[PDB]
């Protein structure tokens, strides 16, 4: 019920 | 740097696309083209523009360059263009402004505009690619209302999508609504077909706000492309007439 | 001044 | 209880016309169709709704049904519906909401809505009784733009209605206006005609805000009609298509 | 004093292109016609309006009269006329109300708006004439838009003709814009020509926003004459289709 | 720059 931020999907 | 493209409402149109999602951004320019990459303030989402080199009347590039504008700034001077003017971009400066010309097609008029840069650090983490559980392509008109009319529900959207079709749903103080597309089974050669590609089927949630600013892009395409998996980031994605496209990158909750 | 009728 | 409507436009048109001024009404639903009735916040004026069943293309209701609901809330979803969808109510079982189905004419896309109802246990009325002295039909949109007009001249619209023609009256600071309209020759058109139905000359101030109010109403009708007697309230009136009316009361 | 115009709209223009600048003038009324002269507030621009008697498809005038008139509220007033109405003003011959009666086309309905007038006491009448070094012939909707382009750059434009073409350049903290327009020569343009009168090059900075002022009266005329001279007021003239006119005069920066 | 009043211009 809480927003996810996207920088854990992007290429690290 | 230098690149012209005759029909100017594109570009005041990808600037409307962006510029109250994000602030400010770089632009990639290579000899393959124009790239921009950034996500919005708050690292919600993710814009990925494209412009290829060749779908330009007229495209030069010295060397790969960076420029770091105010994308604000730029839509204003882009008001000041005429939607059918051609536009042309130079920034072939080592004191760097943006020299944005449009020229009224067959008439007298020639203006030009000079636009202080900035200094932005590119990074371009990028997203992954991969194929996708889901694609549904639709009418972009029938996503911006859809968007447009949950958010007078709610404030997140539950896409469920299944073989047969797609449904959004929302719930608020209202009450709650829900909205089912099935894949059309209609004849026209116009653009209003409702196509999925289903691997397997998906149901997630997302924010409508952001969807309802991506949305604003629906002048720029007649589809629209949903791209989803199971706890991945969603992808809305327009053509940009046919010289480019911009991606929207959306995380669930 | 209400309606009634 | 089940009702759908084929041409959805009418039902959304209803809602505009209503929501405005009356946020929270009761539906009154039987056989005999939908009686809405309300008065406003102020009580100056009164709006009554009625839509027979047959003009529905399908009509159930088993049970004698009383749904209080918020009209603003109605419209906000009402607007979540096309121009063109076939609309379905349905309220099978008090289950304390009220489900809006909207269909695609060609139904390759459907919607349905679900809304909380509200409480609201004291009834109805429902009086649309009398012979006018006065009975003025005329454009709607004619109306509407004397309202509009003559809202910039004053507050109040002073109603002098006699043999040859009808007359709008307004007075501010800035001076005064009168809109005379003469009795037209012959009816014909969409109606673009006046015609005055009258046992005696009649003459009545009304608050122009809320005529304005009951404008709103003028997509569901080409002409509306203004029935008046003295020391009772104004009737302005809308019908709507064949199965019904919406009447606005105006006390004077 | 009456006067009837079957073109009712030309005046509901007129009141558009005066009632935000100016919302108190005087009216002299003439066997000549109607003249109108007000400055605005700050006495940065002036307002000089000319109706010929022989403009009206009647008129009748017994005496000069100088009528006192709110232009805010007769605005209103003919905001309840109807664009092709027949628009007839009436003077009760004594100083006290000025009637205005709108005839609908069809004369079945007939409005009459009777507007309280005011005592003004009326003087100066000249801005001083000038032969001058630039006269600017060009579309109105071309100035309009050039203005308005030009006001999201700065609040200052600076004009400056020469003999093949003018150029409009403006500043900011968004960067700068220059809009250059070349002379229609040769070329067929009549409406839409640049047609430029140059006796001595000038270089005039004017605030923009009274010009977005001026560009109100866009839809009184085609075309929008521009005489500038160095040191002295700017004249921006509306031609009245075969009734006359409408200036405005601007104080230089 | 300087914004003049039209009323050095008028003519009294």
């Amino acid at each position: 019920a809480f927003q996810a931020k996207l920088d854990t999907f992007l290429w690290s | 740097f230098e690149a012209r493209l005759v029909q100017g409402s594109i570009l005041k149109k990808v600037l409307e696309a962006l510029k109250d999602l994000i602030n400010e951004a770089c632009w990639d320019i290579s000899s393959s083209g124009v790239n921009l990459q950034s996500m919005d303030s708050s690292h919600v989402s993710l814009v990925q523009l494209t412009l290829r080199s060749e779908g330009f009347d007229t495209y030069r590039c010295d060397r790969n360059l960076a420029m770091g504008v105010n994308l604000t700034s730029m839509s204003k001077i882009l008001k000041c263009a005429g939607n059918e003017d051609i536009i042309t971009l130079r920034a072939e400066d080592n004191a760097d402004t943006l020299a944005l010309v449009f020229e009224a097609p067959n008439q007298e008029k020639v203006s030009d505009y000079e636009m202080k840069l900035m200094d932005l650090d590119v990074e371009q983490l990028g997203i992954p690619e991969q194929e996708y559980s889901c694609v549904v392509k639709m009418p972009s008109g029938e996503f911006a209302r859809i968007c447009r009319d949950l958010s007078h529900i709610g404030d997140a959207v539950v896409i469920s999508c299944a073989k047969d079709g797609v449904k959004f749903s929302a719930s608020g103080e209202l009450g709650n609504g829900n909205i089912k597309l099935s894949q059309t089974s209609n004849v026209d050669k116009e653009e209003e077909a409702v196509t999925i590609e289903m691997n397997e089927p998906v149901q997630l949630t997302f924010a409508l706000r952001y969807l309802n600013f991506f949305t604003k892009a629906t002048p720029l395409s007649s589809t629209v492309t949903l791209s989803m998996s199971a706890d991945v980031p969603l992808v809305v994605e327009y053509k940009i007439a046919d010289m480019g496209h911009l991606k929207y990158y959306l995380a669930p909750k | 001044a209400g309606a009634g009728a």
